[PDB]
């Protein structure tokens, strides 16, 4: 466990590539050569009311990275489902938690790879049970 | 359950259901979208499977003669209808429960998401839940429509001319419609084969390849050798019509012999090509 | 794949081997731990498989007379051996391929998650991936050791006491061991029936129900009949011993009439209870 991120501009990219980031395209979520553009930007806001991080993308306010029925990541003016607690696992590696309820399943942001090709690949929200899986880290760069 | 004729083999055609509604079907509604739609046999209702074997994973095609294909359309979590691309988001594992025969539809490029079906009749892909809306069941178009019917069978040549026992002798034939009993024929599936038999309604006596350098079909008694037994199967992307395989060497059909059509031409088994002269127009007498 | 013998049928017993690894199985290596070992056909390497229609998914229970079903230890990712307790990370849905006839076991309670086998042979569950390191092939055990083999059958109430046909009789009883082609029985599987049928060395004929007010077993010629074809199952918990379940009514088995064990002793069918006047041992020639 580590938490240590200031409210902020961030890129994220995975484990995968230095040249892929999350970003915000048509109308979806996926991880897209690197840009100078807003809409791979994200603001990274922690929440006391209720703890925990919100990301929402800088191209798009009022709406804020949730996950949904299916288990997709998606950008949402929301109900919620949009809180998040980045555990730090070293110097900008973090996996980003959902944060939800005690004794049952922890579930994370996982990226899904064929043989370190992350292309056309959506984020989804599923189980979590260590700090070492690679599908499940993501690297998030201060701006 | 009990017939094995609906099982999940490769290049068979199936209508794809929701399991907890038998009155609909997964049905192609445009040239990129699909939908649960009430069930009308139609051939945009109608599905191929085509397994590859390094990934035990199907494309599947649909069989209006446009060949698209089943389709995640990732990153976003919809689906389609789309030219194939040999593209790992067009392969599912088709995952079969034995006893219910439900299945999951579960993309090759991210085995986490599973087809499902919504109330408002959308397809969509997910993550795996406990909902019957991820299960669904195939069923053998060709076994519903034909299993234990009594036929007729038109070449595409020509549509008055039929497979017809020979008068007075066990060879088929071509022949002008008369309403014979020569001409008709009882289509029968059969279970340890996975094939099916075609009974002369005349003689009771089966459609056989009799092997030999004319490779005539004729009338044959009852037998368990292979040459008795037929793939009933549709054309390659097009599901009005029929090619025959025999079991005995399932690159070999039924044949209209140098595509002639005159009375009495010969029908044989010979190497597919699935021209004119293979292509068979099945129905219910 | 050709057999339907290891289909993944109710109540049926099986060993679970990684795809990978045909020589490697699921194994209860303790009183609550499984592993994958080396195969060596033991109890603790048996799994009998119990359908809940309700969820369409199966418990999972060890053959070694403990009881104890696979579990999901939520939320951990490891797996364990535990009392059936009725709760839904004990259920698995198993799901397979109809070509290649691997199985993915993925959870009731999380079904984002499947089982996953290891390189240093231990099991997790895990998120759902293209390796086939999830899936799993399985095979059954009576099957396996039993088909087309020549078998004496001993009654658990005596350690010499055999199902024998007796000298110039078709009826069958209890004897001592004579080493006797009265006493020597090849069981087949019939794919059709799905279930067994034995045959004395003696004369050829098979193990048959006689339904009269006796209900004696005796060797009749083959038959189509229900009443010669046998469900070879374990007991309950005990891959020990042995039930034998007539077709014909399979909520009979084959029974030692009164318990008793003089030679001569009838051998009957009737209602299961499964005392030990109804245990087989079952060993090769």
């Amino acid at each position: 466990e580590r938490t240590f991120l200031p409210n902020g501009n961030y890129k994220i990219k995975s484990l995968f590539s230095d040249s892929l980031y999350l970003t915000y395209s048509s109308g979806s979520l996926s991880f897209l050569n690197t840009s100078s553009l807003d809409n791979q930007k994200w603001k990274l806001e922690y929440i006391s009311s209720s703890n925990g991080f919100r990301f929402s993308n800088v191209a798009e306010p009022n709406k804020y990275l949730a996950y949904n029925d299916y288990g997709f990541i998606y950008l949402s003016s929301s109900s919620n489902n949009s809180l998040w607690n980045p555990i730090k696992i070293a110097i900008n590696s973090y996996i980003i938690c959902t944060l939800s309820i005690v004794n049952v399943t922890d579930y994370a942001w996982t990226i899904y790879d064929n043989n370190n090709n992350i292309t056309d690949q959506p984020i989804l929200n599923l189980p979590n049970f260590d700090i070492n899986n690679s599908n499940q880290i993501l690297k998030l760069e201060k701006l | 359950s009990q017939t094995n004729a609906n099982d999940l083999r490769n290049n068979e055609v199936f209508f794809i259901s929701p399991s907890n509604n038998t009155n609909k079907v997964l049905d192609k509604i445009s040239q990129s979208e699909v939908k649960l739609w009430n069930k009308l046999s139609g051939a945009n209702q109608k599905w191929r499977l085509i397994y590859d074997t390094n990934k035990q994973a199907y494309t599947i095609k649909v069989m209006d003669n446009t060949s698209l294909i089943l389709t995640w359309d990732a990153p976003l979590s919809s689906v389609s209808v789309k030219t194939d691309t040999n593209t790992n988001n067009q392969y599912w594992y088709l995952l079969q429960d034995y006893i219910s025969r439900n299945v999951i539809l579960r993309n090759y490029m991210n085995p986490n998401l599973v087809l499902q079906y919504n109330t408002d009749d959308t397809l969509i892909v997910s993550t795996q839940t406990n909902s019957n809306n991820q299960f669904f069941k195939f069923s053998n178009c060709i076994y519903e429509a034909l299993n234990n019917r009594n036929c007729k069978l038109q070449t595409q040549l020509n549509s008055d001319r039929f497979l017809s026992k020979n008068l007075n002798s066990q060879i088929i034939v071509l022949w002008q419609w008369f309403d014979s009993s020569r001409q008709k024929w009882t289509i029968e599936y059969n279970e340890t084969k996975s094939a099916y038999t075609l009974k002369c309604q005349e003689n009771n006596r089966y459609l056989t390849w009799i092997q030999n350098s004319n490779n005539y079909v004729e009338t044959y008694q009852s037998t368990d050798s292979l040459i008795q037994y037929w793939n009933i199967n549709y054309l390659d992307n097009d599901a009005s019509k029929y090619i025959l395989y025999n079991l005995q060497d399932t690159n070999r059909v039924l044949d209209v012999y140098n595509s002639q059509t005159a009375n009495g031409t010969h029908v044989i088994v010979d190497s597919y090509h699935g021209n004119t002269n293979q292509q068979w127009i099945i129905n219910l007498i």
